[PDB]
């Protein structure tokens, strides 16, 4: 109803509520709003699309910036952080010996096909990957480190590994100790019945 | 369930039916004209040059038949002409293109000519518009 | 569903429907490989027949394929499962399971006791797990030069649009700095996307 | 389904129209004759004249429309 | 004729081919079957344990097993496999000396020699237990907890397994104390830590609302008889063709008996169970609103059991007709109370109930079924392998291995018997080991490692020590925490015994008219 | 020696990630162990001889999706 009081507790809190067009556009601007330091990014595209153009870009660069803060560090996306993984832990299966050698490098063998299938459906493909990934990996340098005296990463627009290390399109540390269970779940998950039968 | 689908033969099938409908439209198309006169089954002849009102008054189909009408549609609407273009410029490509770039084995460098002529196409018809 | 014609319901006994288990795997997780990340095909996939989705992330290509195979249904709802974790690597968690089972399965066959060759497969994970904490050897957002900043300017570069990221460096800080919502149960987690970001051209 | 391009469907076009004309041309003038034309009721009509030939029966191809 | 002898074997085709698949027993082996049944049904099935009763079956031969599956569960609540999977060592002999031109009624005979020299062996073998201190009972519900659902909550269910048992318990050591007395009755609500082992009758009976029957001298009765009203028992002058003339008998229905649940109210029985024979119906719809309105519980025709339990457990009998008050035959609680856990849930517990030394009621409760399904499967095996102890005590191992033990051993026996049993026993004897063999088997490639040492290591073991199945590796196989009491194959051992000669007691084959 | 490859060797390839030396299966003593302690041997000779004349046949063939004939 338009015949109702109102009162100052819908009043916002700021400095100034200051009306500025710019760009042929004008937003409603709350300056500094008090309770709560507040900002917005207002794009600057040469179309609406450009808008959105810079918006998913931003998005590698969002998540993963969020994504740290999840949980420090990360990996090296792509299957080249566990291309060197393979042999680190077929080496982890190699001394173990008897079955310990056996599962352990079926399971660090099985990690491989990523990368390449990967880089293949970026027509990177897999002899050419290999040749990239396990070839900069080391058991010489098996080291994390921080650093590159091998380069573990792999970006992905592109199949091959690359310069950027701050790239958000490498995976952080989140989805990766998960999903390597999920790995190894979907493969213990079909061991589980026991004798057998057919309800006839 | 256990299926997969394998490569060249969706591809094909994609160039089939890519180059097949740009065929008679292509040849419907110029000062220089034809005719593409569709049988029903009933027996109704259906003779137009415009392959979109030809072929979904008859069967559409599960390949690139089915993509070539979305996007005559989609040409259809927005400026309102080029009706008869899209499906014998996408059945142009796609063959000339796929096969030969295909039997150097890639998909992506393929995607990238697109955009690559995409450009000079923007460029010289802006130019020598 | 290869094996005998007279007895069914995945029952061969036998490594056949085992083989075809390893099949029934495959196959799922051959869809994945070539939907497999980004760079992965957008896959047309005809849902009825003019009802149709084009898609190259193997989740929603896993919602689409109804299993009667358990192979193809621990694959499928697990990495539909890891989707409902994040949805990073459910193209991933797929293509390695189509091995593993085959080498979760074998080994547990030749004994060395029942439960040894399991946790091989969780042990060498764990392993891989802790070295995957160690790695800011490449893409380190935990630290850097201008770190989120320019991780944000090289996020943009990997993506970029064109010239710009160099404005975009700062905005994608902004966003957890615009956000101070720090996520619940002492997260300092700061939504990227829910900051005021208001497009205009 | 299936389709018919280049000469294929030209000839089944140009085959069956001049399959079905010549039989039309056994009359004209007084010395062509009266075609007998049984439609689907039964009856018997003789017309050198080619609008009861044409619009009651013909041998059926894309052409004879 | 050929018929009789082709049946035989026909039987020994379907029935030890369906005896052998079934085990994988135990251990993480052999992909998961999403089974479509011999209807068409898809049915993901693991866990042949249940996969056993759950297995169906054609053919008598085949069935038969499924026949065995109920028996060694039901007896004991352990080893539902270890009946089972011997009837495949048994038909082994069978087929071998029937190979060999051993006669039927031999190779049956053969069955009950290596049966008492088996049971004399499992018995040598198996170390004494005392089934009065919660010790072992504690213990044999362990190990049996440690292979049921919930290891974590065998816990308390231990004590309430062990209580339970102990409460039936009878002097020293025989074979009672059944699962009939135990009413297991699940509560939604509460926890597994928040099952309760009540001592006395507890029903299942759910019924409207709450302080219902919570309060103190209420009784719970049974009565053979339901409420009177015009319209319920007491006549109708009145004849309905008229939504008016149905009202009037309503009324005079519901105003007579508010009066009678009074009666009820008065005679200290705050739960009548209400016969599900039915009067008019009985005990009308009307009547339950005013039965309820006393605090007394009563649900449309009381689920039968609970009227057994209060028979049973309490000795509640019928009263006179509720006009006449009642002749308080209805048994003797002070007690009756509906307990909602977190405010939820249906419970009538009988508390101050005649109960006769026994009838132990384990209320199992949980927010979940599942919650209650792993609290309620796993104590129940706790109070059988208890049960177990209690009906034949001490302990053997589990997973078959004792029976290799038993199969060295009884070789031994096959040696002395000298007969053509004595190798009947003999071609059983050693057929015995192909249990542990098949547990470990299913799981996958590159096939033999195991299989044939499954059986070798263990006599390298010899005659005390043994692989042990669950924990791997070799020591005296009865203890590794690796146990079932000495009852749970013992049981196994004579049923598949039993159920085989029967075979060689088919001449053959018949189909009825 | 009635053993599994992998494991028995999978000790070997342990002992081989470990000892390294000699390690190896010995068929009549049916076990696996340092050979050359063992009295198990060979003069270094023909092995590098098979060796030489293992990866040589190999890489020729390995050449040979192409053979040719004549019946006349």
């Amino acid at each position: 109803e338009g015949e109702e009081t109102f009162e100052a507790a819908m009043l916002g809190q700021a400095e100034e509520v200051v009306q500025e067009r710019i760009c042929d556009d004008e937003l409603i601007l709350i300056k500094n709003t008090k309770a709560r330091t507040s900002a917005s990014i207002i794009l600057r595209g040469a179309n609406d699309f450009m808008c959105d153009e810079m918006e998913r870009s931003l998005h590698d660069a969002l998540c993963v910036v969020k994504r740290v803060l999840e949980s420090k560090s990360v990996v090296p996306g792509g299957g080249a952080v566990e291309a060197a993984l393979s042999i680190y832990l077929e080496n982890y299966a190699t001394s173990m010996g008897s079955r310990e050698q056996l599962a352990i490098a079926e399971f660090a063998r099985s990690l491989l096909v990523i990368p390449n299938t990967l880089a293949v459906n970026a027509a990177q493909d897999s002899t050419d990957l290999v040749a990239k990934l396990r070839a900069f990996h080391n058991e010489a340098q098996v080291n994390p480190e921080r650093k590159n005296l091998k380069w573990i990463g792999l970006d992905l627009s592109n199949g091959k590994p690359r310069d950027n290390k701050q790239a958000g399109v490498f995976e952080p540390t989140i989805v990766k100790v998960k999903s390597l269970k999920f790995a190894t779940e979907a493969a213990i998950t079909i061991l589980r019945i026991d004798d057998l039968i057919k309800l006839h | 369930n256990t299926k997969r689908e394998s490569g060249r033969k969706v591809q094909s099938g994609n160039i089939n039916a890519a180059k097949t409908i740009a065929d008679i439209i292509r040849t419907c198309l110029g000062p220089k004209s034809m005719m593409k006169m569709l049988l029903d089954p009933m027996g109704g002849i259906v003779m137009t040059n415009d392959g979109n009102a030809i072929l979904r008054e008859i069967q559409v189909q599960h390949p690139a038949a089915k993509s070539m009408i979305e996007i005559s549609r989609t040409q259809d609407e927005e400026v309102g002409d080029g009706t008869t273009s899209v499906i014998i410029l996408a059945g142009e490509m796609l063959s000339v293109a796929e096969h030969f770039l295909e039997q150097q084995m890639h998909p992506t460098v393929v995607i990238s000519a697109y955009r690559k002529a995409l450009d000079d196409m923007i460029s010289t018809l802006k130019k020598i518009s | 569903m290869e094996g005998p014609l007279s007895v069914f319901g995945d029952r061969s006994t036998g490594e056949t429907i085992r083989s075809q288990n390893v099949m029934a795997a495959a196959s799922i997780a051959n869809i994945v490989k070539s939907s497999l990340g980004p760079v992965g095909l957008d896959k047309m996939l005809v849902d009825d027949i003019g009802d149709v989705t084009i898609t190259n992330d193997g989740a929603t290509i896993l919602k689409l394929l109804e299993v009667e195979h358990p192979a193809a249904k621990v694959l499928c709802e697990l990495a539909d499962l890891q989707d409902k974790e994040v949805g990073d690597g459910t193209t991933s968690v797929v293509i390695i399971a189509a091995e593993l089972l085959k080498n979760a399965d074998e080994l547990v066959k030749q004994k060395i006791h029942p439960t040894s060759v399991i946790s091989g497969y969780r042990l060498a994970c764990k392993e891989a797990v802790r070295y995957i904490n160690e790695n800011l050897i490449v893409n380190t957002d935990e630290l850097g030069r201008d770190c989120l900043i320019n991780a944000a300017k090289t996020s943009m570069s990997s993506k970029i649009i064109g010239i710009n990221g160099d404005f975009f460096a700062n905005m994608v800080v902004d966003a957890v700095l615009a956000i101070k919502y720090t996520d619940i149960r002492g997260q300092p987690r700061y939504p990227v996307n829910s900051v005021n970001i208001l497009k205009a051209h | 389904a299936e389709v018919a391009r280049a000469q294929a469907a030209l000839a089944v076009n140009i085959s069956a129209a001049r399959g079905l004309q010549d039989v039309l041309r056994t009359n004209l003038g007084p010395k062509g004759t009266m075609k007998m034309l049984v439609s689907g009721a039964g009856d018997i009509k003789l017309t050198k004249d080619g609008n009861v030939l044409l619009h009651e029966m013909q041998i059926q191809h894309p052409t004879a429309s | 004729r050929d018929k009789p002898a082709q049946i035989r074997f026909s039987n020994i085709s379907a029935a030890k081919a369906v005896a052998d698949a079934i085990r994988t027993s135990l251990g993480p082996k052999g992909m998961d079957k999403m089974i479509q049944d011999g209807k068409g049904d898809v049915t993901i099935t693991n866990d042949g344990a249940t996969i056993l009763k759950q297995m169906q079956v054609l053919h008598p031969a085949a069935r038969m097993l499924v026949e065995l599956s109920k028996a060694q569960d039901i007896e004991a609540g352990d080893g539902t496999t270890s009946v089972v999977i011997i009837a495949g060592s048994l038909l082994d002999s069978c087929t071998k000396l029937l190979q060999k031109g051993i006669h039927p009624t031999i190779i049956s005979e053969s069955f009950q020699k290596a049966l008492e020299k088996g049971i004399e062996i499992l018995t040598d073998m198996s170390r004494p237990v005392e089934l009065s201190d919660r010790e072992t009972l504690l213990n044999s519900a362990t190990t049996s907890l440690n292979s049921k659902v919930v290891s974590q909550y065998s816990s308390l269910l231990s004590p309430m397994s062990v209580n339970a048992v102990m409460k039936v318990i009878d002097p020293a050591t025989a074979t009672s104390v059944d699962l009939r007395d135990i009413k297991i009755v699940k509560k939604l609500g509460g926890t597994i830590d928040d099952c309760e082992l009540v001592e006395g009758l507890v029903l299942t009976q759910k019924v409207s609302n709450s302080g219902i029957t919570r309060v103190e001298k209420a009784k719970i009765g049974l009565i053979q008889f339901c409420l009177s009203a015009p319209k319920t028992d007491m006549d109708n002058q009145i004849v309905v063709s008229d939504y008016a003339q149905m009202d009037r008998v309503l009324r005079e229905e519901r105003a007579y008996i508010l009066n009678l649940v009074k009666q009820i109210k008065k005679t200290g029985c705050n739960v009548l169970l209400i016969q599900k024979s039915i009067l008019r119906d009985a005990l009308s719809d009307l009547a339950l609103h005013f039965l309820n309105k006393m605090k007394i519980m009563v649900i449309k025709d009381i689920e039968r059991e609970d009227i057994e339990f209060i028979c049973k457990t309490i000795g509640t009998k019928p009263v006179a007709h509720i006009d006449q008050f009642t002749a308080d035959m209805l048994g003797s609680a002070e007690l009756a109370e509906e307990v909602n856990l977190n405010g939820s849930g249906k419970l009538l517990k009988i508390t101050g109930c005649a109960s006769p030394g026994k009838t132990v009621t384990i209320v199992v409760r949980g927010s979940n079924k599942l919650v209650i399904e792993e609290a309620e499967r796993s104590i129940h095996d706790a109070l059988c392998v208890i049960r177990c102890l209690v009906k034949k005590r001490a302990l053997i191992a589990g997973g078959g291995a004792p029976e290799i033990e038993l199969a060295l051993r009884l070789t031994e026996y096959s040696r002395t018997l000298s007969g053509m049993e004595s190798y009947c026993v003999r071609a059983f004897a050693d057929a015995m080991e192909v249990i542990p063999s098949t547990l470990a088997e299913n799981a996958g490639l590159n096939p033999i490692s195991t299989v044939t040492e499954l059986r070798n290591r263990h006599a390298q073991g010899e005659k005390t020590a043994g692989i042990n199945v669950r924990k791997g590796g070799i020591s005296n196989i009865l203890e590794e925490l690796v146990v079932q009491p000495l009852l749970v194959s013992v049981s196994a051992l004579t049923l598949a015994t039993e159920t085989v000669r029967s075979i060689l007691k088919i001449d053959d084959v018949v189909n009825t008219r | 020696a009635g053993f599994d490859a992998t494991n028995i060797l999978n000790k070997l390839r342990a002992r081989h990630a470990q000892g390294g030396t000699w390690y190896g299966v010995d068929i009549n003593n049916e076990d696996i162990a340092d050979n050359f302690e063992a009295f198990v041997w060979e003069p270094a000779m023909v092995r590098i001889n098979a060796l030489t004349a293992a990866s040589e046949a190999a890489c020729l063939i390995v050449s040979v999706d192409e053979t040719i004939k004549n019946p006349r």
